[PDB]
């Protein structure tokens, strides 16, 4: 049989693969990792594992993009190549599911606000605005920096006379 | 489901592919191939099959060299991914199996 | 047939994948994600799928 | 690993090293313990 | 083919142009119809269609590629049986056609 | 688990493959094969077997390109990845007599 135990605040599936019949586990993590690279790691562990899908609890499979933590949040079902482990992670969601659901709630509210108004369109014409105000002063500049450069100039050409 | 006929001294096998449950026919000479080039030819018709095999009868797994010849002398289980379409129209007519008569048939 | 809900802030959409006659679902995070990677995990997925269009 | 799972062939360097293993060559065991971010309830509470 | 079913990525071209065959693009069906000119008696073609596969599976039934490569395998151990007796023979010719020859260039000088 | 038998005057080895627990039969040519070719296929069935090797019971390591009927006439050690089974060749019939030259007229004909 094959479980997830939790260390040092990561999850190791404690996996065993078919050829090599010894329980080889893997550590990943829950964000920057996805099963579309676990699956893949698992798929590189072995050789003789030549299809595997990681399973809803039901017919659904997973895709090759969902984030792990998004998986482990309930148990499912690993597809070997020619077997169902069923693995049953520890239930670590940790927060009331309506709240979750109302805090679900606001995540899409707002994202739904961020395009229906193209408000990522909007910070690019505020930058936009930054450049050309810059620019509008940079080039302002121009006339006086010829003169103060000549100024500048003059001015030290006679404090080096000094100097000497 | 799948079978095999033969047509103008080739067979060819007109299997079911997956996607678009389209029905694919190969025509593939039974001597210059194994299984070996008649699978990676079923999946380059249709890349959407994972794993496919050909079992004999009685679950054992044919090799990835037999030539067609030596499988098309019996029925066979050819599977493509969950699906199991066992072939058994091969239609050998090894009834005599006796090679003075054949060849006598064949000079006939 | 196809079906899009939101689960966890982003939406999961649960494709029936040609191949396998199998019901794929996809979680795809729809700030910083074109259909042109969209689809890219849709054939990935099961390169059966020939085309795949929107 | 400690238990005697052996660990994958492509996990984290880093969290190989984060914690005590036992690697091995044909025979030995060089016991080894070096020196020394789930998402959790408890940080989503900051957030909102 | 003329119905639905797919013609392979192997079939070769004159084995298709027997007959009509439907040509799909992207989005069209071009509907193909060579000219047919083989001409050979159907009927006639099948009773050598028959004979092909019957000659074929006498090829397979008794095995012949593995005789003639034991044939071509019996060749070589007759040739390597004959170069064996030539070794000791060689042996005392190779020693007198040196001796034989070291004298016809004395007489030659 | 292993076993080697004959269809069609060929031999079929029935190996035990271990990535599905399921047989894999091949077929052999006693003349052109070679156990350095035949290793080479019994890899190809399953990529999972990657220490395999193949020996009589003393000799410890038949070569490759060791023509499979001197390596068929005898048993052997067949070592999969730990598991190594020894196989119980069969003595080949003999029925060469008379009939094969009959038969040498039959075959050079086909």
């Amino acid at each position: 049989d094959v479980t997830v135990v939790y260390q040092n605040g990561l999850p190791v599936i404690s996996v065993r693969l078919p050829s090599r019949r010894e329980r080889c586990q893997f550590t990943l993590k829950p964000i920057s990792d996805s099963v579309g690279v676990f699956l893949r790691q698992l798929q590189e562990e072995d050789r003789g594992i030549d299809r595997v899908a990681i399973y809803s609890p039901d017919g659904v499979r997973v895709a090759a993009s969902t984030g792990i933590d998004l998986l482990l949040l309930d148990d499912f079902k690993l597809v070997i190549n020619d077997l169902t482990y069923h693995v049953r992670p520890p239930k670590r969601d940790l927060l009331s599911h309506e709240n979750a659901a109302t805090l679900n709630d606001v995540k899409t509210l707002v994202q739904q606000l961020y395009t229906t108004l193209c408000i990522e369109q909007h910070q690019l014409n505020k930058e936009r605005e930054l450049i050309e105000r810059l620019e509008d002063l940079k080039e302002q500049l121009a006339p006086l920096e010829k003169v103060r450069i000549e100024i500048s100039r003059k001015a030290e050409k006679r404090t080096t006379l000094v100097l000497w | 489901d799948v079978t095999v006929v033969y047509q103008n001294g080739l067979p060819v096998i007109s299997v079911r592919l997956p996607s678009r449950r389209e029905r694919c026919q190969f025509t593939l000479k039974p001597i210059s191939d194994s299984v070996g080039v008649f699978l990676r030819q079923l999946q380059e018709e249709d890349r959407g099959i994972d794993r496919v095999a050909i079992y004999s009868p009685d679950g054992v797994r044919v090799a990835a060299s037999t030539g067609i010849d030596l499988l098309l002398l019996d029925d066979f289980k050819l599977v493509i991914n969950d699906l199991t379409y066992h072939v058994r129209p091969p239609k050998r007519d090894l009834l005599s199996h006796e090679n003075a008569a054949t060849l006598n048939d064949v000079k006939t």
